RNA sequence: AAACUGCGAAUGGCUCAUUAAAUCAGUUAUGGUUCCUUUGGUCGCUCGACUUGGAUAACUGUGGUAAUUCUAGAGCUAAUACAUGCCGACGGGCGCUGACCCCCUUCGCGGGGGGGAUGCGUGCAUUUAUCAGUGGUGACUCUAGAUAACCUCGGGCCGAUCGCACGCCCGGCGGCGACGACCCAUUCGAACGUCUGCCCUAUCAACUUUCGAUGGUAGUCGCCGUGCCUACCAUGGUGACCACGGGUGACGGGGAAUCAGGGUUCGAUUCCGGAGAGGGAGCCUGAGAAACGGCUACCACAUCCAAGGAAGGCAGCAGGCGCGCAAAU
């Protein structure tokens, strides 16, 4: 399930080989996993404390910070990889004539894997983040269900 | 610009330096020192327009380095020196001290001040800081590193500092109950008491200020100086002791000086 | 000549955008350092800041680390055999960042000999000949050769670990960036980088 | 031992060029024929080369080895020094002095 | 005076050609990096000479070319120019290796506890690897601590510099400055990013896409994040809520005119930010330049000449021609 490409996938805080005294059983092979508290005011899942993925842009494994504005979206597509893309639906005013218009800008954030039980139309929320990609800056914390989807 | 700005138009000068338009086309760009360039004070516009000394740019450039001006116990010869909040200025031969304070309104005023309260200087620390082979390090409003301080010493506390030795005498803790005042935007000069600390995670921090008479005023965390542990300051305020009269009162006052100076 | 700009190229939408400006002077490039191995020369490049950045083109030595029971000696390199990037980069002997290369195995062993005092490498029919390691064995007293027993009552290590130092050679990998500090620091494989990277040489080479 | 010599247009030969005509290259800061204005600046001069050949204005001759036949164009009088040493070690290596 | 050295010329001034989410405006962040100068700290923390070396200026003398802020050979001479570098602190501390010595129920054996000569490494600046968790943040792979090393010959620091006033105590020993220096914060900033907001046009309805378009892995380079660029993968990304394409008599904003209330038009122009010096391209020096009153080649245009060559870019201040309805010493 893991170790798909060319390079070893690891994270460079914990070291994973350490000499035990019988390199046997009953204490060995189960890995450390690295995480941090994000901080405002959100909570740590906990796929990302007992899963086994490997990201270097997670929010929570990861060496990305959360600083900056926090915004939320509606998710559109799934299709390229590790990453979605959500819509800002917001209102533009006109003083000359005094009614609102509707506009959507789409953007690209990051989904991590600790977060697959994402369908099209849940809505999350987004942070700011360093430049991860030409397009992508923003890294999801948290995904709300959409109506319905009761199974 | 490839460079560093080394000019500075007139009318792109602070308000707060409080100059003219019909005078000239440039204002002092001060040197760089340890107050920012909107926050601070040069010696020139000082000298020339305060205390009214001299009328030239030439004649502050011959007292200042006729060595008879002394800025916090050292002397100094740059005639555009940044002179920042409760920078303490003394003249030997004359015997005058004077100690920077915002006023009532806008801008700084001219507060003689005893030789006495000019051996120290209230300043604010800024951030704490952990130094080579584990010496604890205080960065100060204006600059300065003091090694070695006190073990109570928080992030947004007040030192007070001989200015012979440059070691700590006294502090204030940062707490409800004290008497502060603000340091920059539309609040400036007032003089009142913390009571309420707002703490926003990932943003400015406001607090709440009341003033001696029944007046209430928010400001921003880096918009702090604790001048006071309780209701007597440890400084000696100005004239009015900054209670921000409102534009009723302040035209009462001066049409009843008016009437009384005939 | 070379730029780093971010407006030679399309935008998000697709739609061309038109440069207004020309290229400036924080916007720099500069050619690859291609890294080789032989006698050791480096050069130095002015930077911003005026601080200068160590181009290492050629190379001898490395200071590798070992990290079962935290040792770090200075090895020489031998030869590359794997990069994960480019499979040219291997044709050319060239050194980067996360690269797979083999490193000599003598310090490492003197140290193990020296501290642990069990024998590493010296495979069977022909034993320890210029008398050395046997007279640190002796003219030792009772509390240092309690020491000694308590330390090497667990002296276990990987079969993997052990087939490399007889081989002579150790599979290691590379953490530093030689273009920019000029050294080729890193540390040797162990645990399931050695099966992973030996599958990988094994599926290559095949 | 011939050293130096300009050209008949008049362009100073630069040592090393190895050609016997005019070659056009960039001189900097510590090179022969040139004198810099602005710090770092480099221009491009056109110089002789170093073979000599009929087409030479001038030629510019030093005296290493001293005959037995004094010309009085040469060797006529012996110029006084005009100025000697300045450094203390410079006089103490000239006169020969010791520490004390 | 001259000249070497160091610093500044990257500021200021003029113009609006390019540029339609590009610039710019308000609001955020560098927990994703460099910073001349000033200010404050550090500058006997490292365990290993009462002052060293040779080159060049200015100068003297002698020359070429029709010609330039053009220059070669010859004879001296200085540094806060280029270099090479010691003594003290400095007697013992902190860790590995340790000959060995001493105390005892346990007879010795076995075990427990203290002294240790000798040998190696020692701090800050860089890099790798491992472990623990003084001070702080909403949050670190943050700072500090420990272990094992590294420490580039184009090489980190740890003062072979200068002046004034005078000197006490038996040759040693002192006061105030100037200059220079690794690191750390600050000041001036610059730079890359986050959210929102630009004139007209459908006789422009689909656009981009192994000539990177979208994302993932690992690297190169860059002061740093990032298809910025490489090698491999999947077919992604925007669009009737107007993408894309074209035009603009488009630098953007603070603002100006008119105006009951709403609006319409302009903003080349003194303050702020951006762009250029004929127009593209490349670069040395420097902290900061793709600089043009810096350099190098192309074309358009153009100056002097013994015809071999040499020398430049007023959208700076005055001034002149052209263009013009239209603008000065």
């Amino acid at each position: 399930d893991i170790q798909t490409e060319r390079a070893y996938q690891k994270q460079p805080t914990i070291f994973q080989n350490k000499k035990r005294v019988l390199l046997g059983e009953t204490g060995k092979e189960k890995l450390p996993r690295y995480y941090k508290n994000i901080g405002l005011g959100f909570k740590t899942p906990k796929e990302a404390i007992e899963g086994t993925y490997i990201d270097k842009k997670c929010p929570f494994t990861g060496n990305v910070s959360i600083r900056g504005r926090i915004l939320s979206g509606v998710v559109t597509k799934m299709k390229m990889q590790r990453t979605i893309v959500i819509r800002r639906d917001y209102l533009h005013y006109i003083r000359k004539y005094n009614r609102f218009e509707k506009r959507h800008k789409n953007m690209s954030v990051h989904l991590s894997p600790c977060f697959r039980d994402v369908q099209i139309g849940d809505i999350v929320t987004v942070g700011e983040c360093r430049p991860l990609s030409k397009t992508v800056r923003f890294n999801v914390l948290k995904v709300t269900k959409a109506a319905g989807t009761k199974k | 610009a490839r460079g560093p700005k080394k000019h500075l138009k007139r009318v792109a000068a602070p308000k707060h330096w409080m100059l003219d338009k019909l005078t000239g086309v440039f204002a002092p760009r001060p040197s760089t020192g340890p107050h920012k360039l909107r926050e601070c004070l040069p010696l020139i516009i000082f000298l020339r327009n305060k205390l009214k000394y001299a009328l030239t740019g030439d004649e502050v450039k011959k007292i200042c380095m006729q060595r008879f001006i002394k800025i916090d116990g050292k002397v100094r010869a740059d005639i555009t020196y940044p002179a920042g909040f409760m920078d303490v200025i003394s003249i030997d031969k004359t015997g005058e001290n004077f100690r920077l304070i915002y006023d009532t309104k806008g801008r700084f005023a001219v507060h003689r001040i005893t030789p006495e309260e000019a051996k120290y200087k209230l300043c604010k620390v800024r951030k704490i800081f952990v130094g080579t082979k584990g010496i604890p390090h205080l960065v100060t409003h204006d600059a300065r590193t003091i090694r070695y301080p006190d073990p109570l010493i928080k992030m947004n506390d007040t030192i007070q500092i001989d200015l012979e030795t440059g070691k700590i005498t006294d502090f204030i803790k940062f707490d409800t109950g004290n008497l502060c005042m603000v340091t920059g935007g539309a609040n400036l000069g007032r003089i009142g008491v913390i009571t309420n600390r707002e703490r926003h995670p990932g943003s400015f921090d406001v607090v709440h200020v009341k003033d001696a008479n029944g007046n209430s005023f928010a400001t921003r965390l880096s918009n702090i100086f604790v001048i006071g542990k309780g209701n007597k300051p440890w400084i000696s305020l100005p004239r009015g002791k900054g209670i921000r009269l409102t534009i009723a009162e302040e035209r009462d006052k001066r049409l009843a000086a008016k009437q009384s100076s005939g | 000549g070379i730029s780093r700009d971010n407006w030679h190229k399309r935008r998000k939408t697709g739609g061309k955008r038109k440069p207004y400006h020309k290229k400036r002077k924080y916007e720099l490039g500069r050619p690859a350092a291609n890294t080789k191995i032989g006698p050791r020369r480096i050069h130095t490049v002015r930077v911003r800041g005026g601080n200068k950045k160590y181009r290492a083109l050629r190379l001898d030595v490395g200071n590798f680390s070992w990290g079962s029971e935290c040792c770090t000696r200075k090895t020489r390199i031998i030869d590359v055999v794997y990069n994960a990037s480019n499979n040219e980069l291997v044709r050319t002997k060239t050194l980067v960042k996360n690269c797979i290369v083999l490193i000599d195995s003598t310090p490492y062993r003197q140290w193990y000999e020296s501290h642990y005092a069990l024998p590493l490498g010296r495979k069977k029919g022909a034993k320890l000949t210029p008398e050395e390691e046997e007279i640190l064995n002796k003219k030792r007293s009772k509390k240092i050769q309690k020491k000694y027993d308590e330390r090497k009552k667990n002296a276990k290590i990987s079969s993997l670990l052990e087939e490399q130092f007889q081989q002579g050679k150790l599979l290691a990998c590379i953490a530093s960036r030689p273009g920019q500090c000029g050294r080729a620091d890193g540390y040797v494989l162990e645990g399931k980088e050695l099966e992973f990277y030996l599958r990988k040489i094994k599926a290559r080479k095949g | 031992r011939i050293s130096g010599g300009n050209d008949k247009q008049g362009f100073p030969m630069k040592q090393g060029v190895l050609t016997h005509g005019r070659v056009r290259l960039l001189l900097s800061k510590g090179h022969s024929c040139y004198r810099p204005r602005r710090t770092g600046e480099r221009k491009r001069k056109s110089v002789r080369g170093c073979i000599v050949d009929a087409n030479l204005s001038v030629l510019n001759l030093v005296i290493v080895k001293k005959g037995e036949k004094d010309i009085p164009g040469l060797t006529d009088t012996t110029v006084p020094r005009r100025l000697g040493p300045k450094r203390a070690s410079r006089i103490r290596k000239l006169f020969n002095l010791s520490k004390e």
